[PDB]
């Protein structure tokens, strides 16, 4: 089950 | 990072995403957050972008560690999943330290106010995460609480195809379904979400529709592995 | 580490590895050390896959931000790679004093000798990568100087195919060709290990012959960039 | 060039 990944800027 | 100007210190941590070196970037950002001025749009994703990265890799960690010590059910798995896991709840602690000191309550807009919250529901899920004694209970609620009052303005101030509020849902979904242990109230969240979202995306700009879609890719990808 | 075990830090080492937390598992291994004891075979390897991680990752970051750098030419650019590069110089420091105190002193058998010396030539050549004033002479003599011990002992010591000689010709031939500005004795260091190696491929073991020829075809892949 | 890539134990 996926989160926002928001490891990206 | 008292002595930094708040400009060199969101530099920084621009140069430091691109390095990638994320526990520089944290701390760049908490040293401009503590500056005491509100954030820009840019400067709330170079915050969360930083930090999301800094625990990301703890909890990896902590789920490998956490892991060997089960298949094992001497001291030092228990002893070094422990310090792991300290270190994660400290990094948790920090951030919420900025949310509550004082980014929140300065937060006027629904557009910073729903970021800061959803924030705010994120780092509790993951302390939820590790958490097992007397405070499990208050920890889910505490993140609960955080990303329903962050829905609550959201639903009433954005957009159904809103990136934040988008995201939102998609987290608060993540957290019904792997802490809540309230898998249909997850799956029913991403699926009205995904519809709503679906039916209001006709208003879009071509570069808005990517980014709305993508996200709606992540709760479609959600539900397929959930039904 | 002072009160830890040294089984324990051994231990934790291969947890942290197993987890990806490199700066603990560098922390771990350099406490090892710390306890004055001679190091077996594996846990030379922990020792040097912890700090080529740690050092890796850093001089990854020093590569972007040097870049960054010189399509610049305010001070933060210059002053964050200089922060990177003083990190990275400390590592490398750190791993060269346990080099110095104690292990090599006391490092007699070829195979240990000539793994720390190899240690020895790469941190020094980390160093002349980041080096440009009244040292970088003297430290790039002093990366040739281990290598060169180490491959006069390898040499005599150990077989063409053995994987520490092998790997030590590899970097050495890297130092040739990226720090010293000797691309024709790079090719010729290369060319001569992997014709040797070749030579000696018929007797080893199955298991042997593939760690063996796994590193040849590292000297290969620099003969077809360099040629 | 690659050196030992040496990340792995
Ligand atoms: C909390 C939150 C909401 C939305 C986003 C976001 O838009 N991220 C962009 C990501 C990379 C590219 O496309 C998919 C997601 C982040 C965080
Ligand atoms: C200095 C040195 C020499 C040799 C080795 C080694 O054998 N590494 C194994 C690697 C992974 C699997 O195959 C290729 C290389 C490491 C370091
Ligand atoms: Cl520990
Ligand atoms: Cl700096």
């Amino acid at each position: 089950a996926g989160s926002i990944p928001g490891r990206r800027s | 990072m008292g002595s930094m100007e708040r400009a060199s210190l969101i530099q920084k941590a621009k140069l430091a995403e691109q390095a990638e070196r994320y526990e520089d970037m944290a701390a760049f950002m908490k040293g401009a957050v503590e500056k005491g001025e509100e954030l820009s749009c840019e400067e709330r994703n170079l915050l969360s972008v930083a930090y999301k990265n800094v625990v990301g890799g703890q909890r990896a960690a902590w789920r490998v560690l956490s892991s060997i010590e089960q298949k094992s059910n001497g001291p030092e798995v228990r002893e070094y999943r422990e310090k792991v896991e300290t270190e994660l709840q400290g990094v948790c602690d920090t951030v919420l330290g900025l949310l509550d000191s004082h980014l929140i309550k300065e937060a006027g807009d629904a557009e910073s106010r729903v970021f800061y919250l959803k924030m705010k529901g994120d780092y509790y899920r993951y302390l939820a995460e590790v958490a097992t004694g007397d405070d499990k209970k208050r920890i889910i609620d505490s993140a609960r609480s955080a990303y329903q009052e962050a829905m609550d303005i959201s639903k009433k101030e954005m957009p159904p195809t809103n990136p934040i509020r988008l995201g939102l849902a998609l987290n608060f979904s993540v957290f019904h379904y792997e802490i809540a242990n309230s898998p249909e109230e997850a799956i029913s969240l991403a699926k009205t979400t995904f519809d709503e979202a679906m039916a209001d995306l006709h208003t879009l700009s071509e570069d808005s529709y990517k980014d709305s879609t993508l996200i709606m890719q992540l709760l479609r990808d959600n539900l397929t592995l959930w039904t």
